[PDB]
C-alpha cells in the first residue's frame, strides 16, 4: 500500500544529516502528518502558509509566465526547506527543516 | 578596490542577468541593468519578502534571525542577502 | 471564508467578508491589517469599531447588538465590533 | 527623539534623583534648586511638580524628564547660529551696515586686519551682502 | 548571555509595562489583578478575561475591554487615561481598554 | 615626537574650562605658560 | 493524487538535502581566530631630551 510508501519517503529524507524534521501542510493551512509536537506544528503551518503564498504572488507578479517549485529560508540554526506544487485537487507545500551541524 | 571587482567578477559568470542593492527603504543604489522599467519592481517588490522571512524565523525563538533566502522560480534563482542596512539581490537563470 | 461567531445583519456579513479579504490580500503585515480593516468600514457605515488580527489570543469584551464578528482565514484571525 | 538627546537626559536625571531613589522627590529638587541659589516656597514647588506629575505620584520620573524636554526643545539647527551671525540682526533685509564690522574688529583689538573680504565677498556688486551670498561666506 | 529559551523563562518573571496611561493606584491594582488572572489560569485564557474585565466592569467602568495573548495585532479607539499594555511571564501579553 | 607630540597636543588643549568667571581668567593664566613652554621646546 | 504529490516532492527535497551536505557554502573561515602573530622589534623614542 501507498501509505507505507509516503512513510518510507519520511524515513528516506529523515535517515538524512542533520534533518530535524519534516512536516506536511495543504492549502488551509492545517497540518496533516507531522513530526513535531502540536503548537510547533500550528505555528509552522500557519507561518509558512501566509508566506509562501506572498512569495508566489511576488514571483508571478515579477513575472506573468513564471512559478515556483522551491523557498529556501536560512538561520543561523537551520535552515527551512519549502517546496510547494501548486496545482488544482492537490497544493502541498511540503516543508524540512534541517541544518548541517549536528551528529 | 574590492567591492566592485566582486561586483565585475559576479555579474560576469554563465547565468546572471542583474545584481542589485537596495537602501532601508528603497533608492535602489548601483544596479546593473542597460534600462530601468524593472529595477524598481525589483526594489518594491522583494525586501518584503525579505523581512516577512524574518518575522517567519524569529518567531519561533528569538534568538534566532535570518540571513539569506533563496526563491527559485522555473526560469529564476532571486538569491537575497538581507541585512540591517539594506537588501541586496542577485537574479541567475542555472 | 470561515466565520465562527456573530450576531449582525448578513447584508453586511458579506460586506465584513470582502473588505478583510481584499485587505488581507493586499498587504504584507499584520498591523497595517488591523488598519484597514477599522478604517475603510469605519468610512463606511459607523464611527465606532474595534479589530483584532492574529493568533491564538484571548479576549472578553462587551458584545453590541448588530456588531460582532469573528472571522477565520487560513489560520490567521480577524475580530471587529462595535 | 535623537540619540545623544537620551545621553544628557540620563546623565541630568542621575544628577537630579541623586540618592538613587529612581524617582524625583521634592528634596533632591530644592537641593538642586539650592546649589543653583534658590529657596523658593513648599507650595509652588507643589504646583511646579503637579503639572509635571503625570502618573500621580508627586514624583517624576524619567519618561516625564524627556517629556517635559521634549516639549520645551522641539517645541521652541545651522539655520539660527549662521542666520543671527550678523544678518537675522536685520531680519531679511540683506543690508549690513558696514559700521557694524568696523565695530567688531574694535572691540576684539585684533592686531592685523583688513577689511578686504567684504571687499571681496561683495556678490551683488553693490557694497553689502545678501542672505545667500551671506552663507556664501560663511 | 544565556542560551537557550528556558534560561530566559528563568529570568523572566517580571510584569514590564510596555505603555500605559494609568493613575498610579489605577495602575498597581489593575497590573496586580491581571498577574493573578494570569497565574490563576495558564490554560484557558477566556476565564481570565473573564475575570478580569468583569472585575473591572462592577468596580471600575461599565463598558470594559480585555485581551490576552501569544501572538496577535490591534488597533483600538480608546478614551485617554484608560490604557494598560503589559507582557506577563515573558510571553503572554494583554492590552486592556475602555 | 619632539616635533609632532607637542605640536599635536599643542593643538589639542582646551583654554577656557567650566562674576565667578575671574576664575576663567587665572584658568588661562596656567596654560598660557603650557604653550609658551611646549613651543620652546619645538623650537 | 495527494500520495503521489508527496512522493514528488520528497524526491525533489531529497536531492536539495544531498545538495546542502555536499559541501557547506555558508560557513566563513577564520571566523573567530584571536591569535596574532606580529612585529614586536625593540623601538627606541627619545621624549625629550633635559638640556
Amino acid at each position: 500500500v501507498d501509505i507505507a510508501a509516503v512513510d518510507e519517503t519520511f524515513k528516506r529524507l529523515q535517515s538524512h544529516k542533520g534533518v530535524l524534521g519534516i512536516i506536511v501542510i495543504n492549502a488551509e493551512g492545517i497540518a496533516i502528518r507531522t513530526t513535531f509536537d502540536n503548537d510547533l506544528t500550528v505555528q509552522y503551518a500557519a507561518l509558512v502558509s501566509h508566506f509562501t503564498v506572498k512569495a508566489r504572488s511576488a514571483v508571478r507578479k515579477l513575472d506573468g509566465d513564471n512559478d515556483l517549485k522551491f523557498l529556501r529560508i536560512r538561520s543561523k540554526k537551520h535552515e527551512i526547506m519549502i517546496a510547494p506544487e501548486f496545482e488544482r485537487s492537490h497544493e502541498y507545500y511540503l516543508v524540512v527543516v534541517q541544518d548541517p551541524s549536528r551528529e | 578596490s574590492d567591492i566592485e571587482s566582486t561586483l565585475t567578477r559576479i555579474q560576469g559568470h554563465k547565468g546572471v542577468i542583474g545584481v542589485i542593492i537596495v537602501n532601508n527603504q528603497g533608492v535602489p543604489l548601483r544596479s546593473t541593468f542597460e534600462h530601468d522599467a524593472m529595477t524598481k519592481q525589483y526594489a518594491d517588490l522583494v525586501p518584503g519578502l525579505a523581512d516577512l522571512a524574518r518575522n517567519l524565523v524569529r518567531d519561533l525563538d528569538p534568538q534566532n534571525d535570518l540571513e539569506f533566502l533563496r526563491i527559485r522560480s522555473h526560469k529564476h534563482e532571486i538569491m537575497v542577502a538581507a541585512k540591517d542596512d539594506f537588501v541586496l539581490l542577485v537574479i541567475q537563470d542555472p | 471564508a470561515v466565520i465562527k461567531n456573530a450576531d449582525m445583519s448578513e447584508e453586511m456579513q458579506a460586506d465584513a467578508v470582502d473588505c478583510a479579504t481584499q485587505a488581507l490580500e493586499k498587504y504584507n503585515i499584520e498591523k497595517d491589517i488591523a488598519a484597514y480593516i477599522k478604517k475603510e468600514f469605519d468610512r463606511k457605515h459607523n464611527p465606532t469599531w474595534h479589530c483584532i488580527v492574529g493568533r491564538n489570543f484571548g479576549s472578553y469584551v462587551t458584545h453590541e447588538t448588530k456588531h460582532f464578528i469573528y472571522f477565520y482565514l487560513g489560520q490567521v484571525a480577524i475580530l471587529l465590533f462595535k | 527623539l535623537t540619540d545623544e538627546e537620551m545621553d544628557m537626559c540620563r546623565k541630568a536625571f542621575a544628577m537630579f534623583d541623586k540618592d538613587g531613589s529612581g524617582t524625583i522627590d521634592t528634596k533632591e529638587l530644592r537641593t538642586a534648586l539650592s546649589a543653583l541659589g534658590q529657596n523658593p516656597t513648599e507650595e509652588d514647588m507643589f504646583v511646579m511638580i503637579s503639572q509635571v506629575d503625570q502618573d500621580g505620584s508627586r514624583c517624576i520620573e524619567f519618561k516625564e524628564f524627556v517629556r517635559v524636554i521634549q516639549i520645551n526643545k522641539q517645541m521652541s539647527a545651522d539655520t539660527l547660529d549662521a542666520f543671527v551671525a550678523l544678518g537675522g540682526n536685520l531680519d531679511k533685509t540683506g543690508r549690513i551696515l558696514v559700521d557694524k564690522l568696523r565695530s567688531i574688529c574694535e572691540e576684539f583689538e585684533l592686531t592685523v586686519n583688513v577689511d578686504r573680504l567684504v571687499k571681496d565677498a561683495d556678490r551683488d556688486l553693490n557694497g553689502f551682502l545678501s542672505y545667500d551670498e551671506f552663507r556664501a561666506l560663511l | 548571555q544565556f542560551e537557550d529559551m528556558e534560561a530566559f523563562l528563568r529570568v523572566a518573571k517580571y510584569t514590564l509595562v510596555k505603555f500605559t496611561d494609568m493613575h498610579v493606584e489605577m495602575k498597581e491594582e489593575a497590573m496586580d489583578i491581571c498577574i493573578t488572572a494570569v497565574e490563576k489560569y495558564p490554560n484557558d485564557a477566556e476565564k481570565c478575561t473573564q475575570m478580569i474585565k468583569d472585575q473591572m466592569d462592577k468596580k471600575f467602568g461599565a463598558p470594559w475591554h480585555v485581551v490576552v495573548g501569544k501572538g496577535f495585532s490591534y488597533e483600538i479607539t480608546y478614551e485617554v487615561r484608560n490604557l494598560l499594555y503589559i507582557y506577563v511571564g515573558g510571553r503572554t501579553a494583554v492590552l486592556l481598554w475602555k | 615626537n619632539r616635533v609632532d607630540s607637542n605640536l599635536g597636543a599643542i593643538s589639542s588643549t582646551l583654554l577656557v574650562e567650566l562674576e565667578g568667571f575671574v576664575e576663567q581668567n587665572r584658568f588661562q593664566k596656567k596654560q598660557a605658560e603650557l604653550l609658551a613652554i611646549r613651543n620652546e621646546e619645538v623650537r | 493524487d495527494y500520495i503521489r504529490t508527496v512522493v514528488q516532492l520528497g524526491s525533489s527535497v531529497e536531492d536539495l538535502i544531498k545538495q546542502n551536505n555536499a559541501v557547506d557554502i555558508y560557513q566563513e573561515y577564520f571566523t573567530n581566530v584571536t591569535m596574532d602573530h606580529t612585529s614586536e622589534a625593540p623601538h627606541v623614542k627619545t621624549v625629550t631630551v633635559f638640556k
